[PDB]
């Protein structure tokens, strides 16, 4: 499992490089901390119009102006 | 519109250069020549290996046709599913390549 | 033999591509989102036999939204009458259909 | 309501035209040059327009 | 004249199949199908289907019709044709193709305008630019959704392509 | 063929039929038919002889034409309905195209002209698959689109299929072509009762698959492909002699055997709907099938016996062949008629 | 119905009539079959782009890929025929008359 | 380097999209008045 | 010696420099001294046709500023 | 005004292809310890003009063609696809600015094998047909890794736009995160155009005259210059100031000349592959590494949160 690895690195380095790159491409998106930021950036990219809501009277988490405190903020994206 | 004009101008320049290349030395009255290669009168034998590499091109080209919208699919919200299906398509292209390997399909044009 | 595995197990294998009114990427509407939504909500759950004769108005509105055969028929009628009146010399086109009016926005 | 939009947009631009028409003109000319109209090519004119707007308005 | 252009291409498209459904040869059949693929791709591209037209070129024409011409050229043993000096070897080609465009322009006659003008599409047919879409081709994002939404579709398609490789390698063995 | 590759290809055939059976979408119907054809093409070429390549070529041409006509019917449905649910079709042009395409995939007449050829070109197990498993997917689509199927067209195809599958069985000594014309006649029987009671369609399908599988399993157990080669069964394995022929007496449609179970039930659903002439004509043609197949029964259980001397050597060796489910399928293809009201499980 | 759809259907039926009257070769049959597939691609594409139905835009590519794989299968069948007789003639494919 | 620059380009894409979002009410009101102008003109010329 | 290849390389380099310089100067000539408007998307084309309508002379590249509002 | 722009693209392409023959013969001269042409013009600057006037009045071979139409449509298609590959190339702004210029170029280069195939069948020779089938198999083989490498690189771009590819590389060259893709791309473009050491046609279109051979020749060299410019834009993308586009134009011109002379310097250095050895190079060396790097450049912007913008 180690002498076989040295043998296949001696005979066929192309397939060893291919299986190593493919194995890292499989495992490393889960072992990474920055993978969640890909999800967050792709879900915070505004392709549509943010259709507003009628104010029924009791919605504390929804702002009234873009320059309000509450609302989803992208301080993490500006700073990183 | 500009693309169609550009294609038409490229086609016109191509046909003009072909027409000049055929009609300009046919001004010459050089000689009418007679008496018409590694085979003289042999038929063509078919080769199975050339057809195998043509169909291998076609099947991997279909797999590439599936792989083509990946720079657009990177922008989606369901990145775990998108990554799984992208890796699954490239893995199936690799499994098709390994099956082409081990059944001696890539031999004498390896 | 319609073995509805997708309703037994609770998987969505091909329901998402089926109708236009389903969840589209980036919330893109179809051209006939309202008409197909009304034909589906009309004809839901009552079966095909009742759905043919009891939702024909919504279905014909949706078919005419798809093919636009009545709208193309109406535009051909109006354009034919307009061409006949321009040919007879009994009508003149307005400036806002001839191209001398410096469009709105 | 749409006309209300077209009532409030003009009063947006008039309030730029009374106070800060020249940094705004220098800014939208550099916006107007680019083919894709990049914000990333016009940062000093953006800083001048934002500075003059935060001051005068 | 320029308005009816998709319709014009469609007419040429129909005529293109009469190039090879009459079947003069498999090689000229492939040539007529390539020309028909190009003009049907022009029909696709003139509705804003840019990616699908480039799939016609890249996968149908440059991917598959290459293989059809390749397999045809490994069969149907060839023979020479007329090879006199330039009054035959290119002059007959130019007169024949001018008669082909004469046939293309020749069908737009009084039996055509009774269908064209009574059922005028151009003016109200091509409606792909009906309003705004945004910062994205809707057709591009619909093809992009093959990976997030089309999980089962990609599974059965990749399985069919793997089985296609296996099936071709089993039937083309002879043993 | 590599046995792992054989298992993968057979599971792909089953997967294509299952994708046609479970899908609510037309593209997946088309994908399942494409997968089914693509995977069944090496099953026909298991032996690599020119008759299998000819059979696979004819099968590819017919099934590909049927697949393209199916996709044109789907496209015309998307015109006149804007949707993709596998339900009734919203244009009788698309209905006629899908009915013609499914009749081509089943090999119903007048699109029957590939069924006795291809079944002749291929081995007995691949012919078994072609005449049992490949019926299941187009009959499932016909089960799911019957509010749009034209009555006159499906009855025309049904009675033409029964007449041509009847008069095909005269001039044949090949067992595989006789099973193919029996296939054509039984598909006419199945699509006769489709717009009246599709439970009897599924009953006829299950009884047909059981009888066809019993017959092909007996043909594989004896390795006989012609009538004249079947005629030596009495001297080699005498228990094999009658089971073929009581199963074929079932396949004609003859009481008290269970092959009388479909046709009678079909008549039992067509005299309800005031059609008296049409089941009368179809079952007179079934008696014509009895005529030719009873002549084959006389050929094997009686007159044309005589043996050759090398048969004496076959007496010193039993069948080591897998006769898989052959007693079960032989019991289920004859003695099922006293359990005829089991058909309610097929609703 | 509509006009350009009628043209694409006319091409489909013309390549069908070429696919139903064989002259000499099997390659002519495969070419008419793939002209049918091409017309199916064109007509599906114009419907899907017309209605702005977004998720079906992957459908013609699917309709391409499978069917192109189908064509590959057909080409391989032709090759095996041309390895037995030397030509791809459909009249060499008549041994299953008996 | 591609990490930092693709992240910055995503921030620029969000800035351009917010410019679009801030302009969409005016463009939608002008689009509404555009189509109603043209349909009223088509109605009056249809009536004459 | 080795610098003898440089006239041909220079001629080929001028022949490659001419198309890009040419299309940049034509884009600045036909668009009011500026770049050509890139409309890859429907929003860019919508703003572009809005410019063509607000300019009044059927030309998108005539920019109307604050002088066109009161 | 647009036709002026089309002519100022297509005439300097033909002049650059004409003088590429001079640059090739001079650089291959000095690398082979000899001189290249210097007698005809001053330092050889009239050798392309003399060669062109020689080839365009040379006798046609009176070809025994198996077809008229494919014999005429193979040089026509070769020149048309040689010219139309240039129209989306951003220099820094292309002739046809299209959203899918990369995919357009991949499609129009995948269509370029029909000139080879129609030249092969339009000859009566079975040996020329066998050579044409081998060339077609080689070219469609290497188009696979063209497509996969090109896709893997454009996973860092955001879209198939060639002008966006200039915006992508404003901070770093794209050869730094993608040099294995760069070197396999470069050998793959070397093997597309049947360029040495992949030139087994000199180891199919000899049925033609010398004039139509000059047409196939100049289409091949236009493809060489075009793929060098496309590789320059794709991996060594230059700095661009929108107020002075000539900086980008001179910069990618110098890089394109260096990469074309790198083709000229590869062809004067190596022996040819045997045919199965370059099929081994594609199907058993470049294709596993290329698929692994395709998986890598899919999954890498997801794990590094470096997913490029769509627009
Ligand atoms: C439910 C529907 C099920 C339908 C049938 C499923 C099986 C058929 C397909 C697979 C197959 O070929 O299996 C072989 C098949 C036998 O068929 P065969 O090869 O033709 O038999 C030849 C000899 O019997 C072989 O003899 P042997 O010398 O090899 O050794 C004895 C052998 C050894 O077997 C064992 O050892 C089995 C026990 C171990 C199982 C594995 C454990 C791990 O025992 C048997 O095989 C005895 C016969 C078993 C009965 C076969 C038919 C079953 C009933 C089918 C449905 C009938 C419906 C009638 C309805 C009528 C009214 C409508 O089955 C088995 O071997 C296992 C039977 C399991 C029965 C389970 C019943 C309940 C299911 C719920
Ligand atoms: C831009 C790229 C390059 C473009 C092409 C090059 C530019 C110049 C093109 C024209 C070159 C001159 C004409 C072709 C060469 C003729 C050579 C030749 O053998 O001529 C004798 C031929 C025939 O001469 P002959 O009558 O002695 O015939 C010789 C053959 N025997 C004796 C057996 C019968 O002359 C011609 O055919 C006349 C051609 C035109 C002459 C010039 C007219 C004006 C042209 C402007
Ligand atoms: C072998 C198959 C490997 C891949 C299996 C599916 C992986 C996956 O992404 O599943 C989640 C996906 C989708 O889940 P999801 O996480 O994308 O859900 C989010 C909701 N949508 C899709 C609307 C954005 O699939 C399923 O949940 C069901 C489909 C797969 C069912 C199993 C197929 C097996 C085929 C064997 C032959
Ligand atoms: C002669 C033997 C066959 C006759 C079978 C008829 C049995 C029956 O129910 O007849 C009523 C049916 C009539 O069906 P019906 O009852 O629906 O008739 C119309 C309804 N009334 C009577 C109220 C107006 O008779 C037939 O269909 C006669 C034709 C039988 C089929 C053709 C036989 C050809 C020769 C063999
Ligand atoms: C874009 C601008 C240009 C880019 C650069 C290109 C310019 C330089 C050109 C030089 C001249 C080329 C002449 C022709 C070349 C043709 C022959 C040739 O070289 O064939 C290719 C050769 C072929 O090798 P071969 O032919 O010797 O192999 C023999 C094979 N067997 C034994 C089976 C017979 O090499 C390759 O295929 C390698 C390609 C590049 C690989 C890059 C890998 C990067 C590293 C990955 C990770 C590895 C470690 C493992 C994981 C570690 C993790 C930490
Ligand atoms: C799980 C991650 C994703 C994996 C899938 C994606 C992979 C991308 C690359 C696809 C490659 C497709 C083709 C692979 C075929 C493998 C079989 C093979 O090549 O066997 C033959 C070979 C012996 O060489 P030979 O036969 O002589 O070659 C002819 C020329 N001389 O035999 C060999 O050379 C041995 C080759 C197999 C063993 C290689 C081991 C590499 C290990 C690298 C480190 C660990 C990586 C982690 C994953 C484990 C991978 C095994
Ligand atoms: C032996 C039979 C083993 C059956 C195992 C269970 C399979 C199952 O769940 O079947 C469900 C099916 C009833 O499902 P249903 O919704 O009625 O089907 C619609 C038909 N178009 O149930 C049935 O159809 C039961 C009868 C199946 C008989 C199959 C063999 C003949
Ligand atoms: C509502 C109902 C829904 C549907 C219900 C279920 C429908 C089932 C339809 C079954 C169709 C089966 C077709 C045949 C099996 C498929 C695989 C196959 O062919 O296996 C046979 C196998 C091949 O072995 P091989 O080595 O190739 O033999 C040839 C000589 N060398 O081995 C042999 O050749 C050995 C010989 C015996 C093979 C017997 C196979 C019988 C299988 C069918 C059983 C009966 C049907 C199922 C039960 C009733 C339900 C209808
Ligand atoms: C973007 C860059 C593109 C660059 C392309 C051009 C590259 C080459 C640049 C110029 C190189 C030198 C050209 C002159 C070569 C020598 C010609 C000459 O003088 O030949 C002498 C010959 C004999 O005449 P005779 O009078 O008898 O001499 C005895 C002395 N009394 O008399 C004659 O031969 C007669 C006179 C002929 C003169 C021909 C000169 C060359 C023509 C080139 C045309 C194309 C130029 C570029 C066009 C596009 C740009 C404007
Ligand atoms: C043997 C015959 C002769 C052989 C030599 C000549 C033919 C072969 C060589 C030339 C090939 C022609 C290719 C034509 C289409 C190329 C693809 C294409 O149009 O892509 C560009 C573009 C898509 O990009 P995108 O930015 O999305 O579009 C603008 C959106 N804002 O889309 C557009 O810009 C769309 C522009 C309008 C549509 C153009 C339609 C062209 C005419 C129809 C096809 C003509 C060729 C037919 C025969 C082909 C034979 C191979």
């Amino acid at each position: 499992v180690a002498a076989f690895l040295k043998n296949v690195w001696a005979k066929e380095p192309v397939l060893v490089a291919s299986f190593a790159i493919a194995g890292l491409a499989v495992i490393l998106p889960t072992l990474s901390p920055y993978t969640k930021y890909s999800l967050m950036i792709n879900r915070a990219t505004p392709y549509n119009y943010p259709v507003p809501l009628r104010d029924d009277g009791n919605m504390p988490d929804v702002p009234s102006h873009p320059q309000d405190p509450q609302g989803p903020s992208l301080e993490w994206l500006k700073r990183l | 519109m500009n693309l169609m004009i550009t294609l038409l101008t490229n086609f016109t320049l191509a046909t003009l250069l072909v027409t000049i290349a055929f009609w300009l030395p046919q001004l010459n009255v050089y000689s009418e020549k007679t008496s018409p290669d590694p085979m003289g009168s042999a038929r063509l034998p078919f080769s199975m290996k050339f057809f195998l590499v043509a169909i291998t091109f076609l099947l991997f080209d279909l797999e590439i046709a599936l792989l083509l919208p990946l720079p657009w699919a990177s922008q989606t919200t369901n990145l775990n599913t998108m990554l799984t299906m992208a890796l699954l398509l490239i893995f199936l292209l690799a499994v098709s390549l390994a099956y082409e390997w081990t059944q001696k399909g890539l031999e004498w044009t390896e | 033999p319609f073995f509805d595995v997708q309703k037994k197990l609770g998987v969505d294998l091909d329901h998402w591509m089926t109708i236009q009114s389903a969840e589209q990427p980036h919330r893109i509407p179809a051209r006939c989102h309202a008409f197909e939504k009304e034909w589906i909500e009309c004809a839901h759950g009552i079966g095909s036999i009742r759905a043919e004769k009891e939702c024909k108005i919504e279905f014909e509105d949706f078919r005419e939204c798809l093919l636009r055969q009545k709208t193309m028929k109406r535009l051909n009628a109006i354009k034919r009458q307009r061409d006949k009146l321009i040919k007879e010399g009994k009508y003149t086109p307005p400036p806002h259909h001839s191209g001398q009016e410096d469009l709105r926005p | 309501e749409g006309k209300l939009v077209n009532q409030c947009a003009l009063e947006f631009f008039r309030q730029i035209k009374r106070h800060c028409a020249e940094p705004f003109t220098e800014y939208w000319t550099c916006i107007d040059y680019s083919g894709l109209q990049l914000f990333r090519r016009c940062r000093k004119e953006q800083a001048q327009f934002d500075k003059c707007v935060l001051d005068k308005l | 004249m320029m308005t009816y252009i998709v319709f014009i291409l469609s007419i040429i498209f129909v005529m293109g199949f009469v190039g090879f459904s009459s079947k003069p040869s498999p090689i000229y059949g492939g040539l007529g199908l390539i020309v028909s693929g190009g003009v049907g791709c022009g029909i696709v591209l003139n509705f804003g289907g840019s990616f699908l037209g480039l799939m016609v070129f890249l996968i149908y024409l440059g991917g598959m019709m290459v293989v059809f011409g390749y397999t045809t050229a490994m069969a149907t043993e060839q023979y020479p044709e007329v090879w006199v000096s330039n009054k035959v070897v290119l002059g007959t080609f130019i007169t024949g193709l001018l008669m082909e465009f004469l046939m293309v322009y020749y069908v737009l006659k009084d039996k055509e305008v009774e269908i064209v003008f009574k059922f005028n599409g151009m003016g109200d047919w091509v409606i792909y630019d009906t309003g705004d879409s945004g910062f994205f081709s809707e057709e591009a994002m619909g093809i992009a959704a093959l990976y997030s939404y089309g999980t089962w579709l990609v599974i059965v398609t990749g399985w069919s392509l793997l089985i296609g490789v296996v099936v071709i390698m089993e039937i083309t063995r002879g043993n | 063929m590599n046995p792992i590759i054989l298992i993968i290809i057979l599971m792909t055939v089953m997967l294509g039929t299952i994708i046609v059976m479970i899908s609510t979408h037309w593209l997946l119907i088309w994908i399942g038919f494409e997968m089914n054809m693509l995977a069944i093409i090496p099953i026909m070429m298991k032996k690599h002889n020119p008759r299998a390549t000819e059979a696979s070529t004819k099968y590819f041409l017919t099934q590909s034409t049927a697949s393209m006509l199916l996709m044109m019917a789907i496209i015309i449905n998307l015109m006149f309905s804007g949707q993709w649910t596998v339900m009734k079709l919203f244009n009788p042009m698309a209905s006629m195209l899908m009915t013609m395409a499914l009749a081509m995939k089943l090999g119903m007449a007048p699109f029957h002209f590939w069924v006795p050829e291809v079944t002749q070109g291929i081995p007995l197990s691949s012919g078994l698959i072609l005449l049992t498993w490949q019926k299941l997917a187009p009959m499932s689509v016909l089960y799911q689109i019957l509010p749009s199927i034209n009555l006159d067209l499906i009855l025309t195809l049904s009675i033409l299929s029964i007449t041509i599958g009847g008069w095909g069985g005269l001039n044949q000594t090949q067992l595989r072509k006789i099973m193919a014309y029996s296939s054509i006649a039984h598909m006419g029987w199945m699509t006769a009762v489709l717009l009246y009671n599709p439970t009897m369609t599924l009953l006829n399908l299950i009884i047909y698959i059981i009888m066809t599988s019993t017959m092909f399993t007996l043909f594989m157990a004896n390795s006989t492909t012609t009538t004249l080669s079947l005629s030596h069964t009495w001297n080699k394995a005498p228990i094999m002699t009658i089971l073929v022929l009581i199963t074929l007496l079932s396949m004609g449609g003859l009481p008290p055997l269970s092959g009388f179970m479909p046709k009678w039930m079909i008549i039992q659903e067509m005299t309800k709907n005031d059609s008296i002439i049409l089941p009368t004509l179809m079952a007179i043609t079934a008696l014509l099938n009895l005529y030719f197949y009873m002549r084959l029964t006389y050929s094997t259980a009686l007159t044309m016996f005589p043996s050759t001397n090398n048969m004496k050597m076959k007496w010193q060796f039993p069948t080591t062949k897998r006769m898989t489910l052959l007693p079960t399928m032989t019991v289920l293809s004859t003695m099922l008629l006293p359990l005829t009201p089991i058909l309610s499980i097929l609703e | 119905m509509s006009l350009v759809y009628m043209n694409i259907m006319m091409a489909f039926t013309v390549s069908l009539t070429g696919l139903l009257m064989y002259r000499s070769h099997l390659m002519s049959s495969l070419l008419c079959l793939e002209g049918m597939m091409l017309s199916l691609f064109i007509l599906a594409t114009l419907m899907i782009l017309n209605s702005h139905f977004t998720l079906a835009s992957m459908m013609p590519i699917i309709l391409l890929v499978f069917a192109a794989c189908e064509a590959a299968l057909g080409l391989s069948l032709l090759v095996m025929v041309s390895n037995t007789y030397g030509t791809d003639y459909v009249q060499n494919l008549n041994l299953l008359q008996c | 380097s591609m990490m930092r620059w693709n992240r910055e380009r995503r921030r620029l894409q969000i800035e351009d999209f917010e410019a679009r979002i801030a302009l969409m009410p005016l463009l939608q009101a002008e689009k509404d008045r555009r189509v109603l102008q043209m349909l009223r003109e088509n109605l009056e010329e249809e009536a004459t | 010696m080795w610098f003898e290849v440089l006239p041909g390389i220079a001629v080929m380099g001028v022949c490659l420099f001419i198309p890009g310089m040419a299309t940049a100067r034509i884009h600045r000539f036909s668009n009011g001294g500026r770049e050509k408007r890139v409309a890859h998307y429907s929003y860019q084309w919508y703003l572009m046709e809005r410019d063509r309508r607000v300019s009044g002379v059927n030309r998108y590249y005539v920019s109307k500023g604050l002088e066109n509002i009161d | 005004m647009f036709m002026i722009n089309v002519l100022t693209l297509i005439i300097p392409i033909l002049l650059a292809v004409a003088f590429l023959t001079l640059v090739e013969r001079k650089v291959l001269g000095y690398m082979q310890f000899r001189k290249g042409p210097n007698v005809v013009g001053p330092y050889g600057l009239l050798q392309p003009i003399a060669d062109a006037i020689k080839l365009f009045i040379k006798e046609p071979l009176r070809p025994a063609t198996s077809s008229i139409s494919m014999f005429i449509l193979a040089p026509i298609l070769a020149l048309t696809l040689a010219l139309t590959m240039w129209i989306p190339l951003p220099m820094p702004y292309p002739l046809i600015n299209m959203n899918l210029g990369v995919l357009f170029m991949l499609a129009m280069s995948s269509l370029a094998v029909y000139s080879i195939l129609w030249s092969g069948w339009a000859s009566n020779s079975k040996y020329a047909l066998i050579g044409a089938l081998r060339a077609v198999a080689q070219t469609i083989s290497y188009e696979v890794t063209l497509a996969i490498i090109l896709l893997s690189v454009l996973l860092m771009n955001g879209s198939f736009t060639l002008s966006t590819l200039i915006i992508t590389q404003e901070q770093v060259w794209l050869i730094f995160p993608a040099w294995p893709l760069a070197m396999m791309w470069f050998i793959s473009t070397l093997a597309e155009t049947n360029r040495a050491p992949f030139d087994l046609t000199e180891g199919f279109n000899v049925e033609y005259a010398a004039g139509p051979f000059a047409l196939f020749f100049m289409a091949e060299y236009a493809n060489i210059i075009m793929m060098n410019i496309f590789t320059t834009t794709l991996f060594l993308g230059a700095f661009h100031n929108p107020y002075m586009p000539e900086l980008y134009t001179i910069n990618f011109t110098i890089k394109s000349l260096l990469l074309s002379i790198t083709f000229l310097w590869i062809r004067a250095s190596y022996p040819r592959f045997r045919y199965d050895q370059l099929m081994h190079l594609l199907w058993k060396n470049f294709l596993p590494l290329t698929l692994a790097l395709c998986m890598w450049h899919v999954s890498l912007p997801i794990l590094l949160s470096s997913i490029p913008p769509q627009t």
